[PDB]
C-alpha cells in the first residue's frame, strides 16, 4: 500500500509471494497451532530443497508447477484478516473517513466550537502554500527528460523543504476516526 | 486437477502460461505501461495536491467513456444484414410473442365467458 | 411613499377580484335553467326571490 | 483521555433548514390544531336530524363538521 | 473501554519480543536497526516468516510490496505505526 | 352508537359465568380493576364534559334527498337535458349500490369473525345475502367499461332481457 | 454430535487429507452463489446494453 | 484564435456570505426570499390549504352514499324486499323488439 | 457516531415487523412486509462505505422483491376474486381452487425466507452489524413468508399440491442450509445458515398440515 | 485494438480485457478508490457492468 | 375558473414591474397564493361536474393536474432561481414570464371543455417550453432535442387536429359533454380506423408510446431544470389526459385496436427499465423512469377499466411529484459538480446527509414503497391488467424487480460508497433547494395520507 508496485514481479518476488500465499492457506487447512508448525516446517522444507536451482529456466518451470499445486490445493474459504481485502472489517469506516475539507465549509459557529484546532489548521495551509510552490519546483527539476518513469517520488532535498505532493499522504483520514 | 478458465470465472495471472514464457519484447511492453500509468499518475497527483485549486478534477477518460456510450454510437453505426436482422428480431419478436399469447389467452376467456362456460364467483369490481 | 413603492403588491390581488367578478357575470349570464331544472324544481319561499344568486 | 478532533462536513444548514422548516409549519399549525382542538371540544359535531315539513334547508346545513358549514355557508 | 491504543514503545517491544523468540535470531545480537541479512545472517524467508509473524501478532496483514521492503526491526516497528496512527 | 342493528345485524352476546377452580388470584382481574379506576374514570369525565359542551352548543344537519327525475328510457335521444339529469341520477345510484356492497361485505366479515371456527355453518345466510347481491351487482354493472353510464346500463339490460327471452322461446 | 466429535478430533490429528468435491461444495455454498450470481446478472446487464438502449 | 471570454469559475458563496440560503448574492434579499418561501410556501400554503380539503365534508358523496345505503338496506330487509334488483331499470318501460 | 441512527433503524423495524404480524388485510400485510425489506436493506448497508455491504443490501432487495412478485400475484387474484385483501373473505375463498394465489403466496414465503432457489441473500446479509444480524435476520424478518403461510393455512389444508411442494422445498433447503453450514469458518455464517436450515424445518411443517407447530417453531426459533 | 467493424457504434473505442474490478489489486491506491481505477487510463465499455458491486469474473478455486 | 387565470395572467405584469431585487420574491409568493386558490376546486360534494363556464369547467380528473400545475410554478420559480443569477434581469424576467405562460396555458388546456380549444392549448403549451429548452439549456444538443421534441409532437397533434375537425363536422359542437352524452357507436370500418389513430396518436406521441419515445430523454437532459420539471410532471400527464377525453367516443373498436399499443407499452417498460439498469447519465435514467411508468400509464388507459382509470390517474399524480423531485435532487447534484455522469460522484451520503435521506425518500416513492400513492396506481392498474389478461403478470413482475433494481443502484451508486474526496467543490446545502425537497415530499406524504383526492373518474 505506502509503496507502488514496479512495472513488473521479478521472479524472487514471484517465488516469495508463492511461499507466503501458501503458508497461508496452508494454515487455513491445518488451523491447529501445532500441526500448522509442523506442516509449514515441512513446507519451507520443500522451498529449500528446490532453492539452489541454477538453471532458472528449471526454476521457472518447478515455480509454474508449484503454482498449479497451489491452485490445486489452495482453501475454498482462506482466512483472510478482518482489515484485509476481503474481510469482514475491511473498509467499514469508510463512511467515517471525512476527507479534511469539509472544515474550509464549516460555519463560523461551528469553527468557533474550537478555535485553537483551527488555528493550527490554518498554520498547516500556510505550509502547505508556500511548499506547493517549493515541491513543484522541485519535481520539474527531478523529472528525466526521456526514458524510463516509475510512480517513485523523490523525497526533501534541502533544509526547510517537505516532500513533493505531502499534503494527501499526511492528512489523509484515520483508519479509526471514532 | 486442471483449473479451466470461464469469461465469468477468468484465468489467474499466476497460472497463464504466458507469464513463466517472457520476452524481453513483453518486458519492455510492460515498463512502458508502467511510464504512462507513472505519468498519469503524477500529473492526477499535482492536479490533487494543488491549494490553489477550487473545483473538481475533470477526468477526459470518463468524459470520453460517456460520450462513446452516448453520442457516438449512431455517427459510428453502419447498417449490416447481421445487425439488421437482430435489430428486427429484438424489435419484433417479443411483441409478435405476447401478441399471439395475450391474443389465445383473450380468445379463450371471451369464448368462455360467450358459452357461459366460465363462472364468475365475486369478480364485481373488475 | 410605501403606496408608490409597495403598488406592485396589489396587481395579483385586483386580478383576483376581478377573477371573482367576471365569474359571478358568468354565473349570471347562465341562469336559464333558475329553479327549472326537474330535480331541484321546488317553490319560492316567500323571504326570496331567486333560488340561487 | 487523550480525546481527538473528528471531521464532520457542515451540519449546520441542514439543522438550520429542518429549523425553520419545523419553525414555520409549527408557527401556522399549532395555532390552527389549537383551534381544531378547541372546536371540536366545545362546538359542533352536529347530530343528525330528520328534516321538518314544509322546511327548505341550507345547503351548509346538510353537512356535520361546523368547520365545514361555516365555509360552505361563507364561500360556496 | 475495550481495545487499548497502541503506543510506539508497545510497538517496538513486541515486534523484539517476537523476534527474541525466533530460533534463528539470538537475542544478544537482536538490536532495533539489526538487519535481516547484514548482520543477522537471515535470508528471503526468514523474512517473509518474520512478517507473517508481524501479522498474526497484531492481527491485520501487511501488502506483500510493503512486506518485502521492510527489512529490519524499526522498519517493522515504522511500518506498524504509520499504519495504525501511532503518533506517540 | 350512530349506528343500529337493523342495518347492522348482532347477534346477543353470551359470555359465561367466571368458575375458578384454581386458589390464585386472577391478574386479568386485578389489572382490568386498576385499568378502570386510572384510566376509564379520567376518559369518562371528560368525555362527559365534552359532551355537555356540545349540549350546551347543540346543532342539527340533515340527509339531504332527492326526488326522482324521469327515467333514461323516457329520455329522447339527442336530447341532452333530461339524458344529462337521468346520467346523474344513475350515477347517483351507482354510488348508492357501491356502498350498498360495502355494507354486505362489511356485514359478511363481521359474521366470520364472530363466529371464528363455526363460519362455515353459522355464516350460511349472510353468504347467501352475499351471493345474491354479487349476483344482483354482476347483472346491473359488470362489464360497463370505465366511461359507464345509464345508457351503457340499458344497452347491457336490454341485451340480457332479449337472451333471456330467447331461451324462454324453448 | 459424536460423528462431529469425531471428525474434530480428526482434524486434530496431524495429518493433511486431499480435499474432496463434497467439502468443496459444502464449503462454495453448493456454487449456486458463484454460478447463478455470475451468470444472470452478466446476462440481464449485457442484454439490457447491448440490446435494449444500444441496438 | 477568435476573441473569446474565458471560462467563469464558480466562486464558493459561502465564503463571503456565510448565513448563505441558497436564492440572492446580498444577505438582505437572500433572507427575505427564504422567509417569503417559508411562509407562503408552508405556512399558508402546506397548513391552510391541508386543513381545507381536511374539511371538504361529502367529497363526492362518500358520507351521503353511505347513509343513502343504510338507509335503502333498513327499508328493503323490513320490507322484505330484495337488496338489489337484477334488472336496474324496470321491465314494463322498456319496449323489447319484437324479433 | 450514528448510534442514535442505528437505534431509530432498528425501531422503524420493529414497527414494521409489527404491522406485517398483525395485519389483518393484505394491503397493510404489504406495507409491512416492504417496510421491513426496506429497512433491512437500509440495516445491512448500515455501513455504507463497504462496497460488499451494498451489494448485500441490493441483493437482498433484489430477492424480496421476487418474493414481492409473488406477493402481488397473490393480493391480484384475491382483488378480482373475492372483491377484498380481508382476511375473513379469505375465509369464505376457501371453498374453491386457489391454486395461483397459493402458489403466488410460496412464491413470496421462498423470498422472504430464504428458502432453495431464493437462499443465499441471508448469508450475504450477514454484512450488516450483529445486532441487525441477530433480530433481521435471526429472529424476526425472516420468519415472515413462514408467517404468510401460517396466515393463509385454511386456503392452504385444501390445496394438496402446495402441502406437497411446500414440503419438498423446504425440506430441500434444509438438507441444502445444513450441508452449507457443515464446513463454513464465520460464526455468523454458520448461524445464518443454521438459521435458514430452520426455516426449511419450519416450511416441511407446513408441507404437514401443522402450521401451529410452525408458529410454535417460529417463536423458539 | 478497437472493436472490429462491424457497424455497431463501438468507434475507435479499445477492446479492454473482460475483466472486473474485482481482479484489480485491492492493495493498490487507485485515483477512484471505488472503481478500482487510475485517472486518465481506459474505461472499459462495461464498467458499469463490471463494478464491483455487480459482475464478476474472478478466478474460481475449482 | 377565471379567478386562477386572472391571477396568474396578472403575474406576467407584477414579473415585468417588480424591481429586479424583489421578483423572485413577489412571484414566488403570489404563485403559492395561485396554488392556494387553485385548492379550491377540490370543493367536490356532489357527484356532478363544476362546470365554470361555457368554456372552462373542472373535473375529478382535471382537478388535480391543474392543482399540480399551480404547485409546480413556485417550485419551478426556486429551482430555476440559482443557475440564473449570473445572467441578465430582462433574461431572468423573460424565463419568469415563460414559466407562467406555461402554468397559465396548461390550466386552461386541463380546464378547457371544448377538443379544438384543448388542441389550440395543446400548441401554446408546445411553444414555450420549446423556447426554455432552446435557449436555456446548457450543451450543444439542446437545438436538436428541441427539433425532436417539436417535430414530434407537431407530426401525432396534426392528424389530431384533422380528427377533431372531421369529428366536429359528423357531430356539431365537439362539447365534451355533449359527446360523452350523444355518443355513437362506430361500425368499425378502415375509415373509423385510421380516425381512431388519428386521435390517438398525438397523445400517444406526446406520453411517450415506446418506439416514438425518442424526442423524451434528450430533451430532458438538454433542458433546464424547470423545463425538465413541467415536461416529466405535466406534459406527459397532458397527454394521458387527452386520452382519457378522446377515448370516450371511440367505442367499440379501441377493444381491438388497443392490441398494439397495450404490447409497445409493457415491453417498452420492460426495455426502459433495462436501459435505466445500464444508463450513464442520471437525467437519461429519470427520463427512461418516466417512460416506463407513462407506458404503465398508457396500458390502463388503452384497457379501459375503472380500476385501470383510477391506477392511471393516481400513477399520474404521484409519477409527476417524484419525477419533478428526482430532476430536482439530480439538477442539485449537477450545479455542484457541472456533470451529469451517473458515477462521476459516489460518497454523497457522507457529505449530505439530509440530502441523501431526501434522495431515499424519493426513490422509496420511485420504486413504489407502500403505502404510497405510487403503489396505489401501479397496483391497481396491475389489477386491471391482471383481469385483462392473466398473463400481463409476468411483464408487471419483471417490470417491478428492474424498477426496484435501477432506484436502489441509483442510491447505491450516487450516495453511498466511498467518497469521491477530489469534489473539492462540495458547497454544503442550500436552504432552497432542502426546501424545493420538502416542497415535493410533503404533498406526496398529504396524498399518501387521503388518497381520495386523486382517484379520478371512475372512482
Ligand atoms: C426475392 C429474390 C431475392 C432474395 C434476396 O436477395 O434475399 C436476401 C434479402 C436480403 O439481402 P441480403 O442478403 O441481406 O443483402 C446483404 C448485402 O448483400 C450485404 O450487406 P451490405 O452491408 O453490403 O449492405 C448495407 C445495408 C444497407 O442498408 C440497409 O439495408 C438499411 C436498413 C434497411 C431496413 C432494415 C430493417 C430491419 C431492421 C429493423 C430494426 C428494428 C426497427 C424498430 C422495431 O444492407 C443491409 O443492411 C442488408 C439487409 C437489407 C434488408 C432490406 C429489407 C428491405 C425491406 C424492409 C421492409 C420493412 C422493414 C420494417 C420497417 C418498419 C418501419 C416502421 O432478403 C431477405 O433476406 C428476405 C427479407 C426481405 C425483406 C422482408
Ligand atoms: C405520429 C404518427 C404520424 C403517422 C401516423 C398518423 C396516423 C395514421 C393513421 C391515420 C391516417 C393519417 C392521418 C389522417 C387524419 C384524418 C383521419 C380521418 O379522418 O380518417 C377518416 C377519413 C375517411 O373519411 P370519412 O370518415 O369521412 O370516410 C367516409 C366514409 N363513408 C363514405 C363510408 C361515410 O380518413 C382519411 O381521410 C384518411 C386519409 C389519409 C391520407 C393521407 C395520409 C398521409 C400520411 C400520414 C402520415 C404522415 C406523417 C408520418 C410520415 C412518416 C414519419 C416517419
Ligand atoms: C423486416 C426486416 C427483415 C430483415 C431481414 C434481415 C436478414 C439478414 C440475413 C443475414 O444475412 O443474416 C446474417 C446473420 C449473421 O451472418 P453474418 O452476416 O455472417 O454475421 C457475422 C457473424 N454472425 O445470419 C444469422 O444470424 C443466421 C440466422 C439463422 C436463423
Ligand atoms: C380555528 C381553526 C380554523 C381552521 C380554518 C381552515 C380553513 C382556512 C381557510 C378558510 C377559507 C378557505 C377559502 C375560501 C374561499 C375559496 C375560494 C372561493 O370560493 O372564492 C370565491 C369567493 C367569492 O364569493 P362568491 O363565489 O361570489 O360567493 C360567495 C357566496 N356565494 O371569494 C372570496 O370570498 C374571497 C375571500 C375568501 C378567500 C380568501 C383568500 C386569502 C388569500 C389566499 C389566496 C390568494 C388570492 C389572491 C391574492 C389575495 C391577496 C390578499
Ligand atoms: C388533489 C391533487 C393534489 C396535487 C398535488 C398538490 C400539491 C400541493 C398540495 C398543497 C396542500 C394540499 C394538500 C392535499 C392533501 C390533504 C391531506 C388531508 O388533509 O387529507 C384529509 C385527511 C382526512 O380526510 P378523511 O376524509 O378522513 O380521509 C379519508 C377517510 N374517509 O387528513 C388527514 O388524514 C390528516 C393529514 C395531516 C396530518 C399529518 C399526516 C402525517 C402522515 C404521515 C405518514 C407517514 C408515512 C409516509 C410513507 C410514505 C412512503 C413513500
Ligand atoms: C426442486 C425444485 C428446485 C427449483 C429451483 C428454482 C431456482 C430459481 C432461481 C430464481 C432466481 C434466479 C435469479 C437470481 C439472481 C440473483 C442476482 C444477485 O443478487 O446477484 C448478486 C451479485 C453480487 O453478489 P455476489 O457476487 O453473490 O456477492 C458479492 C460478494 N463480493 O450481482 C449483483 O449484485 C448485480 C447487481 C444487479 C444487476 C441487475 C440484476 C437484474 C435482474 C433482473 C431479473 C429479471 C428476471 C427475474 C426472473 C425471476 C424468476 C423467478
Ligand atoms: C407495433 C406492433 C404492431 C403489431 C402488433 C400485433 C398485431 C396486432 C393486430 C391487431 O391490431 O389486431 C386487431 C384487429 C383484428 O381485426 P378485427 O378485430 O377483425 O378488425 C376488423 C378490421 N376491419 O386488427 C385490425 O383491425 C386491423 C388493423 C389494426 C391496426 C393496428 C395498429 C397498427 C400499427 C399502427 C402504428
Ligand atoms: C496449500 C498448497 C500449497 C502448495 C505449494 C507447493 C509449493 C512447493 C513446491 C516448491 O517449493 S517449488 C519452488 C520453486 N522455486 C525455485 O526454484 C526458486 C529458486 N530460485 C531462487 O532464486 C531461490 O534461491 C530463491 C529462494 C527464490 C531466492 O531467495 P533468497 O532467500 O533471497
Amino acid at each position: 500500500a505506502f509503496c507502488a508496485p514496479p512495472a513488473y514481479l521479478t521472479h524472487q518476488q514471484k517465488v516469495l509471494r508463492l511461499y507466503k500465499r501458501a503458508l497461508r492457506h496452508l494454515e487455513s487447512w491445518c488451523i491447529h497451532r501445532d500441526k500448522y508448525r509442523y506442516f509449514a516446517c515441512l513446507m519451507r522444507a520443500r522451498f529449500e530443497e528446490h532453492k539452489n536451482e541454477k538453471d532458472m529456466m528449471r526454476a521457472t518451470q518447478l515455480l509454474r508447477e508449484a503454482e498449479e499445486e497451489f491452485w490445486q490445493n489452495q482453501h475454498p474459504q482462506p482466512y483472510i484478516f478482518p482489515d484485509s481485502p476481503g474481510g469482514t472489517s475491511f473498509e467499514r469506516y469508510e463512511c467515517y473517513k471525512v476527507p479534511e475539507w469539509c472544515l474550509d465549509y464549516w460555519h463560523p459557529s461551528e469553527k468557533a466550537m474550537y478555535p485553537d484546532y483551527f488555528s493550527k489548521r490554518e498554520q498547516w495551509k500556510k505550509l502547505r502554500m508556500e511548499s506547493w510552490d517549493r515541491e513543484v519546483k522541485q519535481l520539474q527539476e527531478e523529472t528525466s527528460p526521456d526514458g524510463i518513469m516509475t510512480e517513485a517520488l523523490p523525497p526533501a532535498r534541502r533544509e526547510g523543504d517537505l516532500p513533493p505532493l505531502w499534503w494527501h499522504i499526511v492528512t489523509r483520514p484515520r483508519e479509526r476516526p471514532t | 486437477s486442471k483449473y479451466k478458465p470461464a469469461p465469468l470465472a477468468t484465468l489467474p495471472s499466476t497460472l497463464d502460461p504466458a507469464e513463466y514464457d517472457v520476452s524481453p519484447e513483453t518486458r519492455r511492453a510492460q515498463v512502458e505501461r508502467l511510464s504512462i500509468r507513472a505519468r498519469l499518475k503524477r500529473e492526477y497527483l499535482l492536479q490533487y495536491n494543488d491549494p490553489k485549486r477550487v473545483s473538481h478534477i475533470e477526468d477526459p477518460a470518463l468524459i470520453r467513456w460517456t460520450y462513446a456510450r452516448s453520442a457516438n454510437i449512431y455517427p459510428n453505426f453502419r447498417p449490416t444484414p447481421k445487425n439488421s436482422l437482430l435489430g428486427a428480431v429484438a424489435g419484433f419478436g417479443p411483441l409478435i410473442f405476447w401478441y399471439y399469447v395475450f391474443k389465445t389467452d383473450r380468445d379463450r376467456k371471451e369464448r368462455l365467458i360467450q358459452e357461459g362456460k366460465l363462472d364468475r364467483k365475486f369478480n364485481i369490481s373488475y | 411613499q410605501l403606496l408608490r413603492e409597495h403598488w406592485v403588491h396589489i396587481l395579483v390581488p385586483a386580478g383576483f377580484v376581478f377573477g371573482c367578478y367576471l365569474d359571478r357575470k358568468d354565473d349570471e349570464k347562465l341562469t336559464a335553467f333558475r329553479n327549472k331544472s326537474m330535480l331541484f324544481q321546488r317553490e319560492l319561499r316567500p323571504n326570496e326571490e331567486v333560488t340561487w344568486k | 483521555g487523550k480525546r481527538l478532533f473528528v471531521v464532520k462536513p457542515s451540519l449546520y444548514y441542514d439543522a438550520r433548514f429542518l429549523r425553520l422548516m419545523k419553525f414555520y409549519l409549527m408557527l401556522t399549525g399549532i395555532p390552527v390544531i389549537i383551534g381544531i382542538t378547541l372546536v371540536n371540544i366545545f362546538i359542533g359535531e352536529a347530530e343528525l336530524a330528520e328534516i321538518p315539513e314544509g322546511y327548505i334547508p341550507e345547503h351548509w346545513e346538510y353537512y356535520k363538521h361546523p368547520i365545514s358549514r361555516w365555509i360552505a355557508r361563507n364561500f360556496y | 473501554s475495550d481495545a487499548p491504543p497502541l503506543t510506539l514503545d508497545g510497538i517496538k517491544d513486541r515486534v523484539l519480543y517476537v523476534l527474541k523468540l525466533y530460533d534463528k535470531i539470538d537475542p544478544e545480537k537482536l538490536s532495533v536497526n539489526s538487519h535481516f541479512m547484514k548482520d543477522l545472517g537471515l535470508d528471503s524467508l526468514d523474512q517473509v516468516e518474520i512478517i507473517m509473524a508481524m501479522e498474526d501478532e497484531f492481527g491485520f496483514e501487511i501488502p506483500d510490496i510493503d512486506a518485502e521492503k521492510l527489512m529490519c526491526p524499526q522498519e517493522i516497528v515504522d511500518y506498524i505505526a504509520d499504519k495504525k496512527d501511532v503518533y506517540e | 352508537d350512530s349506528w343500529d342493528k337493523d342495518v347492522y345485524p348482532e347477534p346477543p352476546s353470551r359470555t359465561p359465568a367466571p368458575s375458578p377452580q384454581t386458589s390464585l388470584p386472577n391478574p386479568i382481574t386485578y389489572l382490568t380493576k386498576a385499568y378502570d379506576l386510572v384510566v376509564d374514570w379520567p376518559v369518562t369525565l371528560v368525555r362527559e364534559f365534552i359532551e355537555r359542551q356540545h349540549a350546551k352548543n347543540r346543532t342539527y344537519y340533515y340527509h339531504r334527498q332527492y326526488r326522482r327525475v324521469p327515467d333514461i328510457t323516457e329520455c329522447k335521444e339527442g336530447d341532452v337535458l333530461c339524458i344529462y339529469e337521468a346520467e346523474m341520477q344513475w350515477r347517483r345510484d351507482f354510488k348508492v349500490d357501491q356502498e350498498i356492497m360495502n355494507i354486505i361485505q362489511e356485514r359478511l366479515k363481521a359474521c366470520q369473525q364472530r363466529e371464528g371456527e363455526n363460519y362455515q355453518q353459522n355464516c350460511a345466510k349472510e353468504l347467501e345475502q352475499f351471493t345474491k347481491v354479487t349476483k344482483a351487482y354482476q347483472d346491473r354493472y359488470l362489464d360497463l367499461g370505465a366511461y359507464y353510464s345509464a345508457r351503457k346500463c340499458l344497452a347491457k339490460q336490454k341485451q340480457r332481457m332479449l337472451e333471456e327471452r330467447k331461451a324462454a322461446r324453448q | 454430535f459424536l460423528i462431529a466429535l469425531e471428525l474434530n478430533n480428526l482434524t486434530m490429528k496431524l495429518s493433511m487429507n486431499k480435499a474432496n468435491p463434497y467439502s468443496s461444495f459444502s464449503t462454495l455454498l453448493g456454487f449456486f452463489p458463484s454460478i447463478i450470481h455470475r451468470i444472470t446478472p452478466m446476462k440481464s446487464l449485457n442484454l439490457s446494453l447491448k440490446t435494449s438502449l444500444t441496438l | 484564435q477568435w476573441q473569446e471570454d474565458p471560462e467563469p469559475e464558480d466562486e464558493n458563496v459561502y465564503a463571503k456570505n456565510p448565513d448563505f440560503h441558497g436564492y440572492d448574492s446580498d444577505p438582505v434579499v437572500d433572507v427575505w426570499n427564504m422567509r417569503a418561501v417559508f411562509f407562503f410556501g408552508f405556512s399558508i400554503v402546506l397548513v391552510f390549504g391541508t386543513t381545507f380539503v381536511a374539511y371538504v365534508p361529502d367529497y363526492r358523496m362518500q358520507e351521503w352514499a353511505r347513509r343513502e345505503a343504510e338507509r335503502l338496506v333498513k327499508y328493503r330487509e323490513v320490507n322484505g324486499l330484495p337488496i338489489m334488483e337484477s334488472n336496474y331499470f324496470d321491465p314494463s318501460k322498456i319496449q323489447l323488439p319484437e324479433d | 457516531p450514528n448510534i442514535n441512527r442505528f437505534i431509530k433503524y432498528l425501531t422503524l423495524f420493529l414497527i414494521t415487523m409489527l404491522i406485517l404480524t398483525s395485519a389483518n388485510n393484505m394491503f397493510q400485510l404489504f406495507i409491512g412486509w416492504e417496510g421491513v425489506g426496506i429497512m433491512s436493506f437500509l440495516l445491512i448497508g448500515w455501513w455504507y462505505g463497504r462496497t460488499d455491504a451494498n451489494t448485500a443490501a441490493l441483493q437482498a432487495i433484489l430477492y424480496n422483491r421476487i418474493g414481492d412478485i409473488g406477493f402481488i400475484l397473490a393480493m391480484v387474484w384475491f382483488s378480482l376474486n373475492m372483491n377484498s385483501w380481508e382476511l375473513q373473505q379469505i375465509m369464505f375463498s376457501n371453498n374453491n381452487d386457489n391454486l395461483i394465489p397459493l402458489m403466488g403466496l410460496l412464491i413470496a414465503a421462498t423470498g422472504k425466507s430464504a428458502q432453495f432457489g431464493l437462499h443465499p441473500w441471508l448469508p450475504s446479509a450477514m454484512e450488516g452489524p450483529t445486532p441487525v444480524s441477530a433480530l433481521l435476520h435471526s429472529s424476526t424478518m425472516v420468519v415472515a413468508g413462514i408467517f404468510l403461510l401460517v396466515r393463509f393455512h385454511p386456503l392452504t389444508t385444501n390445496n394438496n399440491f402446495i402441502l406437497t411442494t411446500m414440503l419438498c422445498l423446504g425440506a430441500l433447503t434444509t438438507l441444502f442450509t445444513a450441508i452449507c453450514a457443515l464446513t463454513q469458518n464465520d460464526i455468523k455464517k454458520i448461524i445464518a445458515f443454521s438459521t435458514s436450515s430452520q426455516l426449511g424445518l419450519m416450511m416441511v411443517t407446513l408441507g404437514m398440515n401443522q402450521p401451529h407447530l410452525a408458529f410454535l417453531h417460529i417463536c423458539t426459533h | 485494438e478497437p472493436y472490429p467493424d462491424d457497424g455497431m457504434g463501438y468507434g475507435d473505442y479499445p477492446m479492454l480485457p473482460n475483466r472486473s474490478q474485482h481482479e484489480r489489486d485491492p492493495w493498490y491506491q487507485w485515483d477512484h478508490s471505488e472503481l478500482r481505477m487510475n485517472w486518465g487510463e481506459p474505461i472499459h465499455w462495461d464498467l458499469d457492468m463490471y463494478i464491483r458491486n455487480r459482475v464478476d469474473t474472478s478466478p474460481t478455486p475449482v | 375558473m377565471l379567478k386562477i387565470i386572472l391571477p396568474s395572467l396578472m403575474l406576467l405584469p407584477l414579473t415585468w414591474l417588480s424591481s429586479p431585487k424583489k421578483t423572485w420574491t413577489n412571484v414566488t409568493s403570489y404563485s403559492f397564493l395561485i396554488s392556494l386558490t387553485s385548492l379550491t376546486l377540490l370543493w367536490q360534494t356532489d357527484e356532478n361536474y363544476k362546470n365554470f363556464s361555457n368554456m372552462f369547467s373542472s373535473d375529478p380528473l382535471s382537478t388535480p393536474l391543474i392543482i399540480l400545475t399551480a404547485w409546480l410554478l413556485p417550485l419551478m420559480l426556486m429551482a430555476s432561481q440559482n443557475h440564473l443569477k449570473k445572467d441578465n434581469n430582462v433574461l431572468q424576467k423573460l424565463y419568469i414570464s415563460m414559466l407562467i405562460s406555461l402554468q397559465i396555458l396548461l390550466i386552461m388546456t386541463f380546464s378547457a371543455t371544448e377538443l379544438i380549444m384543448f388542441y389550440i392549448l395543446f400548441e401554446a403549451t408546445l411553444i414555450p417550453t420549446l423556447i426554455i429548452i432552446t435557449r436555456w439549456g446548457n450543451q450543444t444538443e439542446r437545438l436538436n432535442a428541441g427539433i425532436y421534441f417539436l417535430f414530434y409532437t407537431l407530426i401525432g397533434s396534426i392528424p389530431l387536429l384533422i380528427a377533431l375537425i372531421l369529428i366536429q363536422n359528423h357531430v356539431g359542437t365537439l362539447n365534451l359533454m355533449i359527446l360523452s352524452f350523444t355518443t355513437h357507436t362506430l361500425d368499425a370500418s378502415w375509415s373509423n380506423n385510421l380516425l381512431w389513430l388519428a386521435c390517438m396518436m398525438a397523445f400517444l406521441i406526446k406520453m411517450p408510446l415506446y418506439g416514438v419515445h425518442l424526442w423524451l430523454p434528450k430533451a430532458h437532459v438538454e433542458a433546464p431544470i424547470a423545463g425538465s420539471m413541467i415536461l416529466a410532471a405535466i406534459l406527459l400527464k397532458l397527454g394521458s389526459y387527452g386520452m382519457i377525453r378522446i377515448s370516450i367516443i371511440l367505442d367499440p373498436l379501441t377493444k381491438y385496436m388497443a392490441y398494439p399499443f397495450i404490447l409497445l407499452s409493457l415491453w417498452g417498460m420492460i426495455m426502459t427499465s433495462s436501459i435505466c439498469l445500464r444508463q450513464t447519465d442520471l437525467k437519461s435514467l429519470i427520463a427512461y423512469s418516466s417512460v416506463s411508468h407513462m407506458a404503465l400509464v398508457i396500458a390502463s388507459i388503452m384497457i379501459q377499466t375503472p380500476w385501470s382509470f383510477m391506477g392511471a390517474t393516481m400513477l399520474m399524480i404521484a409519477h409527476g411529484l417524484t419525477s419533478s423531485l428526482l430532476f430536482c435532487l439530480a439538477n442539485s447534484n449537477y450545479e455542484r459538480i457541472h456533470s451529469r455522469t451517473m458515477i462521476m460522484a459516489r460518497g454523497l451520503q457522507m457529505v449530505f446527509p439530509l440530502m441523501a435521506t431526501w434522495w431515499l425518500m424519493a426513490s422509496l416513492a420511485n420504486l413504489a414503497l407502500p403505502p404510497s400513492i405510487n403503489l396505489m396506481g401501479e397496483l391497481f392498474i396491475t389489477m386491471s391488467l391482471f383481469s385483462w389478461s392473466n398473463f400481463t403478470i409476468i411483464l408487471m413482475g419483471i417490470n417491478i424487480i428492474i424498477t426496484g433494481m435501477y432506484s436502489m443502484y441509483m442510491i447505491i451508486t450516487t450516495q453511498r460508497g466511498k467518497l469521491t474526496n477530489h469534489m473539492i467543490n462540495l458547497q454544503p446545502s442550500h436552504t432552497r433547494e432542502l426546501t424545493l425537497m420538502a416542497l415535493h415530499m410533503i404533498p406526496l406524504i398529504l396524498l399518501t395520507t387521503s388518497p381520495k383526492l386523486i382517484t379520478g373518474l371512475t372512482m
